[PDB]
């Protein structure tokens, strides 16, 4: 129909940018449109936003500034658009001090209609962000070296306390310190490696070489134990990592006897340099301050609490005290709760004014849902949830996903927000807000029918006329099932006295494809019929997988606007292979409605998965088309000229219309005598009357004159008296030839004929 | 001269699992002397007193909430193969795993708890993965049994479970999960509601599924997480195609998840992992004893001349209405259960006068022997 | 530490010489080898060597005869250093009386 699938404009394929998204915006003070992209970080890639615009029949990217910057892997870029402003959301990972699991949350920014920066948000900690009386308006890890002295002067009984005070601290450490590694060491005379950071990877093993240890005598070489555990254990030759902190357990007798390295030279090291260092007296042979001073010197700055005796097992809390950790309850174990650690804000937007925006928050509490309306100016916001007080039983509203797609739709009193919940009972469901006295939660209006389909999954308000209200409501169930997953859309017609829903149609794409995911995409795409009602476009990503030699596959259907309601069968259907080679899931993003391409017309982009094509758009041209007679009435037995006037013009005008109107051919046949055994009426050249093909000049206007006269022959005797019918068919061809216009076409729904009469004059009275 | 039919051999029907012990066919020669125009005919008996053979994947969910369950799976593995191998004497029982995808919203990712999912590290456990192909399709039953109790749990961060991708897996796979083109069973184990399309955005997963085999040289489904979950549609088509049918032996709480899946799945079944676990394996023997086969009449090549034909009874006096080589073919046999052929064989003219030719039921071991004395000349 | 007994060596005693009063014992020693060297006033500054040490086991001999009615007590010292040549023991302050002969 409209869309001119003959000069499809592509991005380069495969280069950069890789296409997950495209969306038209325009500057309403400006009238400037761009062709927005969103694509994933790669090396390539400058950022998560670019604005390609047509410049020499080819579209050119650039990047927008002021985008927040994606860092590490993809996980969602979001970009919503009003005639307000654009807001592209980041879904962003951050880890808290301590904490064994990480947040998930959105980064959003919030430019204004030319694409410059009005607003930011970084929802971390959202519980500050909340206000729960905003009014609704409608209108590393840690690693410990165990140095042991085994050096004698330490009788056995001794060894075993100081290897019972190893295994304590070890099962401890295990029990409640989660990234906690370990190393063990024993230097008496030669140093010894037990067991090594490698092998604390699994703590039975490291917690059972420790039982087993034996003694080494000797002679008691503390600071070469210690150069050793520095120079080969806490180093990346031996598993050690860069940032783990270090800590150390000297288990020693303080005896230091016959060793090379002045146990200062060491202690002042550059490699002793942010390591911790602990002192435990193994025995008792503390009777003269020079071991004292020994264990004081290897024990770190603060001597409180980094001194002790093997008797005291609670020597080492501190460690125990700022190692521990905390868990998100996970699948099966006890922990904290989820509240709002990963939410997901962001994951669907809609801009409502200039300050207030609404963002899905698919993820809060236990993946139940919600959304955050957001006042940018104040930077305070609203969540709102389904009740769980009806029923103290929650559970059965997890897992729900309420807020995978946000809507607002305009009644003619105020606003009511939807939120599509594409798991709610395995079915899905649409909600509504719904607000009595000082509360306001979604509830659930519509439900779907089939488990797995997503219903809920994409919304469509379709205001079919352009006049403020929102006159049907689509609803996506891109996975129905009844061979493969053919996709399936509902067109709720929403009632204007009520404002309830009530069910029109169900659309389902054209028979023979197992696998469409019809519904995947959808996008009202304005006026394309250039009628003044609102057309719809729907998505099908994988009709044609597999087929032939997979070239391309992807269909958009067209649902042209109807008084009475969205059309019964589609208008057009753009294919894959029709389009350019390569494209692979053409159909996943759809917007349009805007003059990208240089004539007033509305143009359409629809994004592939790695690339965006742009459809100009054609003129619909209704002709006017007015005849005459000489003679007027046919006289009494009139064997004489029946001359003919056929004149056409144009009845809608544009100025593309006026640009492509010119470059078409007219082709129109003339029937005559519509309906009888045999005609009344010749026609003097019958190549011409039966068939004739015409090239249109300027202006309006083009016109004919074509004879006509009696069938040759016998004049017909049954039906003189009564009237003749001359019956127009009219086509317009569109030559392929590089024309740099678009070239016309007509109207689908008018008849592309019209019928005129030529009486008689009857011998009564009254000859007409 | 005028013609004769005769049986050279007896051979009674049998109830033996092994070939030995079972019988196929009625017993194994006769004669008949053909002459022109004067057909004779022969009669045939079938019986399916062995069993089919039969191919069983075990896929056990390994997430944490599984911890509790594990007994009753380890039993029902056991329960299960008994059963089976004392009917069928060719079962083969293979095993595969799955926890979920090793993306954010799903998985945990801080490496500490990549390396051990379990809340303390006390515990045995293992590295998350979506699906870990562990015993290929075998007649050895010690293997299963060893293996099957050697598996150690894993984590999670969400309680649904990604066992679509592990079915998907296992349906597309068949080179390498080892499947014999026998007939098929899938038993699926779990106690969580499942992931579906759609999930994966969460995770920044946009790349829809495609039905292609991803198992790397170690088992594991490596790619996963660039891919989306499976939708019920492409599950069920996939099952389809390959001819698996499904039991989802599932918990007593997340059994109402599965029991509408199991609309949606024609052949599929669902029950209750109890701690009897009797009412799965009885599921498991109703699913084997629906297999059924049509038998058909193979024969040699005539000599020159030498014409033949078919008829065909089921039980009762029912016929098939077809006429001609239609009626060399029975239905809906099924264990122990018995058909009945006549074939009649007729002659133009003489040239060899002995021959011989042979029959036997279609793709079976046991066989017929027909010997043909034709003639022209008089007595 | 140290493992010593309270300390005395009588007057003007007969000879030969010398003689063994008490032994400065260390403790280290289990781990071998940990030498001698007596000090302070007594030993090794005047009256020179009255009191001497051998090097290795330890006995504090004394050289020749005393009186108290010339000095009563003779303060002393011991460095104790092991064969690598760091002190093992540090000195502990001896203190020797010459028991009055009532004279
Ligand atoms: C950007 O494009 C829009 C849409 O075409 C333009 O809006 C149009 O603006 C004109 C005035 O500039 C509006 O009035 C027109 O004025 C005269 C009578 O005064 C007459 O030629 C027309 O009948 C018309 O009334 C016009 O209604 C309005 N169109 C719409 C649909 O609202 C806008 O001006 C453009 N912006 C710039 C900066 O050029
Ligand atoms: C809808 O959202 C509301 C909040 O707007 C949810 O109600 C809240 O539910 C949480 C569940 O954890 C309650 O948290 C409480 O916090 C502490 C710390 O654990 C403790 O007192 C309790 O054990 C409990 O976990 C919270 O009090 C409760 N109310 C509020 C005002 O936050 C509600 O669950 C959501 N509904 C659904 C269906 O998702
Ligand atoms: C003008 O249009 C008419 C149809 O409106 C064309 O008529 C066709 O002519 C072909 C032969 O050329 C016939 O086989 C078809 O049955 C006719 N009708 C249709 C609907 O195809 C006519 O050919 C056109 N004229 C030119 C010059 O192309
Ligand atoms: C550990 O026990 C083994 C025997 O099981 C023995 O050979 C070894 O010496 C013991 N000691 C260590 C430190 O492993
Ligand atoms: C099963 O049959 C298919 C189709 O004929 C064949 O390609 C395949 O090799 C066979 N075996 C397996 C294990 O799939
Ligand atoms: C060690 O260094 C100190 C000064 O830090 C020095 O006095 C001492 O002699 C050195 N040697 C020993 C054995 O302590
Ligand atoms: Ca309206
Ligand atoms: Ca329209
Ligand atoms: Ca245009
Ligand atoms: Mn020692
Ligand atoms: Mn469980
Ligand atoms: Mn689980
Ligand atoms: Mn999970």
């Amino acid at each position: 129909f409209n869309v001119d699938v003959a000069r499809p404009w592509l991005t380069p394929k495969g280069g950069a940018p890789f296409v997950l998204s495209s969306l038209l915006h325009q500057d309403p003070s400006t009238n400037q449109t761009w062709l927005l992209v969103t694509s994933p970080r790669t090396k390539r890639t400058p950022g998560p936003l670019h604005r390609c615009s047509l410049v020499q029949d080819e579209i050119l990217c650039h990047p927008v500034e002021h985008v927040p910057i994606p860092k590490g892997r993809h996980r969602g870029v979001t970009v919503v658009r009003s005639h307000h402003g654009v807001l592209i959301c980041i879904q962003v990972l951050v880890r808290r001090p301590h904490s064994l699991s990480s947040e998930l949350t959105g980064t959003c920014s919030l430019l204004g209609p030319d694409l410059r920066p009005q607003a930011q948000a970084n929802f971390f900690d959202l519980e500050n962000l909340l206000d729960p009386d905003a009014r609704v308006d409608t209108g590393a890890g840690t690693e410990i070296a165990i140095i042991l002295d085994g050096s004698g002067s330490i009788d056995p009984p001794d060894f075993q306390r100081a290897k019972d005070f190893i295994s304590n601290m070890m099962r401890n450490f295990y029990e409640k310190c989660f990234e906690c590694n370990f190393a063990l060491v024993q230097y008496g005379g030669v140093i010894q490696t037990e067991f090594d950071l490698r092998d604390s990877q699994d703590v039975m093993a490291s917690l059972a070489r420790v039982q087993n240890i034996t003694q080494v005598g000797s002679v008691t070489k503390t600071a070469s134990a210690m150069q050793h555990v520095l120079d080969s254990i806490f180093t990346s030759s031996h598993g050690s990592r860069r940032k783990a902190s270090k800590v150390m357990v000297v288990l020693t007798d303080g005896g230091i006897f016959e060793d090379p390295l002045n146990l200062t030279t060491v202690i002042n090291s550059p490699k002793m340099q942010g390591v911790e260092r602990f002192a435990i007296g193994v025995g008792e042979e503390f009777k003269s301050a020079r071991t004292a001073r020994e264990l004081n010197l290897i024990a770190s700055d603060p001597d409180e609490t980094h001194a002790f005796k093997v008797t005291n097992y609670m020597a080492l809390d501190g460690l125990l005290s700022k190692l521990r950790y905390n868990i998100i309850s996970m699948e099966g174990t006890v922990g904290d709760a989820l509240h709002y650690q990963l939410a997901q804000i962001g994951f669907s937007a809609q801009i409502l004014d200039e300050r207030q925006v609404l963002l899905g928050a698919v993820g809060a509490f236990d993946w139940s849902g919600g959304a955050l309306l957001y006042d940018t100016r104040s930077r305070r916001g609203r969540f709102l949830n389904q009740t769980a007080a009806a029923a103290a039983d929650a559970e059965a509203a997890q897992y729900s996903y309420l807020g995978y797609a946000v809507a607002v739709l305009h009644k003619t009193c105020s606003l009511s927000y939807i939120a599509g919940a594409p798991r709610y009972k395995h079915h899905g469901a649409v909600f509504e807000l719904q607000k009595e006295g000082r509360e306001a939660s979604f509830l659930p209006v519509l439900e779907g029918e089939q488990m797995g389909s997503y219903f809920g999954s994409e919304l469509c308000p379709v205001d079919i006329d352009m006049d403020g209200s929102t006159d049907f409501l689509l609803v996506a169930a891109p996975f129905y099932h009844v061979h493969g997953e053919e996709g399936r859309v509902y067109v709720y017609r929403l009632s204007e006295q009520d404002g309830s829903f009530s069910l029109a149609r169900i659309l389902s794409g054209h028979p023979g494809f197992t696998n469409a995911r019809f519904g995947f995409a959808m996008a009202a795409m304005g006026d394309l019929s250039q009628d003044k009602l609102t057309d719809v476009a729907i998505g099908a990503p994988l009709e044609g997988f597999g087929a032939d030699d997979g070239a391309s596959f992807g269909s958009v259907y067209i649902y042209n606007g109807h008084w009475d309601g969205l059309s019964a069968s589609p208008s057009q259907r753009i294919r894959a292979s029709t389009v350019a080679p390569g494209l692979q899931y053409f159909g996943m993003s759809m917007a349009g409605g805007f003059d990208i391409s240089g004539d007033g017309l509305a143009d359409i982009t629809v994004g592939t998965l790695g690339q965006a094509v742009v459809f100009r758009s054609r003129p619909v041209v209704r002709l006017k088309v007015s005849m005459a007679f000489t003679p007027s009435a046919l006289p009494i037995g009139f064997n004489g000229v029946v001359n003919v006037r056929l004149c056409f013009e144009i009845s809608s005008v544009t100025t593309a219309s006026e640009s492509g109107l010119r470059e078409a051919l007219l082709n129109f046949t003339l029937d005559v005598d519509v309906g009888k055994q045999r005609r009344r009426l010749q026609c003097s050249d019958v190549r011409s009357c039966l068939g004739c093909l015409r090239e249109w000049s300027s202006g309006s206007q083009l016109c004919e004159d074509l004879l006509l006269m009696p069938t040759e022959g016998e004049l017909c005797e049954e039906d003189c008296f009564s009237n003749a019918s001359v019956k127009v068919s009219y086509q317009l061809q569109t030559p392929e030839g590089q024309t740099d216009h678009p070239q016309p076409i007509l109207d689908r729904y008018t008849e592309p004929f019209a019928i005129f009469q030529l009486p008689y004059e009857k011998a009564c009275k009254n000859k007409l | 001269p005028r013609g004769q039919q005769e049986v050279l051999q007896d051979q009674p029907l049998s109830q033996g699992a092994r070939g030995e012990g079972a019988t196929q066919l009625a017993p194994q020669r006769v004669r008949v002397t053909l002459r022109p125009g004067e057909p004779q005919q022969l009669q045939v008996r079938f019986l399916r007193a062995e069993g089919y053979p039969v191919d069983l994947y075990y896929l056990m969910d390994l997430s944490y909430s599984m911890k509790d369950d594990l007994e009753r799976v380890r039993q029902l593995g056991h329960a299960l193969l008994v059963r089976l191998q004392e009917v069928t004497h060719s079962v083969r029982i293979g095993f595969g795993s799955f926890v979920d995808k090793t993306v954010l919203p799903f998985v945990s990712t801080v490496p500490s708890k990549l390396r051990h999912p379990c809340p303390t590290r006390l515990e045995r456990c293992q590295s998350p993965f979506s699906f870990h192909h562990v015993l290929s399709l075998t007649g050895d039953a010690q293997a299963f049994e060893r293996e099957v109790g050697r598996q150690s749990v894993s984590g999670n961060l969400d309680s649904p479970e990604g066992g679509f991708d592990a079915i998907l897996q296992a349906a597309l796979c068949q080179e390498q999960i080892g499947w014999r083109n026998v007939s098929r069973l899938l038993v699926f184990t779990s106690d969580d509601t499942f992931h579906t399309a759609g999930d994966g955005k969460l995770g920044g997963i946009f790349m829809p599924s495609d039905g292609h085999c991803h198992l790397d040289s170690n088992g594991l489904y490596s790619r996963s997480t660039e891919f989306d979950y499976p939708s019920v549609g492409q599950v069920a088509q996939a099952l389809s195609a390959a001819n698996i049918q499904p039991i989802f032996a599932v918990t007593s709480a997340a059994l109402p998840v599965y029991q509408e899946l199991s609309k949606l799945i024609p052949k599929s079944a669902v029950g209750e992992l109890s701690e009897d676990s009797s009412n799965v394996v009885q599921l498991i023997m109703d699913a084997y004893n629906s297999l059924s086969s049509t038998v058909t009449l193979e024969h040699s090549s005539l000599p020159p001349g030498v014409h033949i034909s078919y008829e065909s009874q089921c039980e009762g006096p029912e016929k098939r209405e077809g006429k001609a080589e239609d009626r060399g073919q029975c239905n809906h046999v099924r264990i122990n259960q018995t058909v009945t052929f006549w074939v009649s064989l007729q002659a133009t003219h003489c040239l060899p006068e002995p021959h011989l030719l042979r029959l036997r039921a279609l793709g079976f071991s046991e066989e017929l022997i027909v010997e043909l004395h034709t003639l022209c000349d008089c007595n | 530490d140290w493992v010593i007994p309270p300390i005395s060596c009588p007057e003007n005693e007969k000879g030969p010489f010398p003689k063994n009063l008490v032994q400065i014992k260390s403790n280290k020693d289990k781990e071998g080898k940990v030498f001698y060297s007596i000090t302070g006033q007594g030993a090794d500054t005047p009256p020179v060597g009255v009191f001497i040490i051998e090097r290795e086991t330890g006995w504090l001999k004394v050289t020749e005869p005393l009186d108290r009615e010339r000095i009563a007590t003779y303060t002393l010292f011991s460095h104790a250093v092991s064969s690598n040549g760091n002190a093992v023991e540090d000195p502990m302050e001896i203190l020797i009386t010459v028991t009055d002969q009532n004279d």
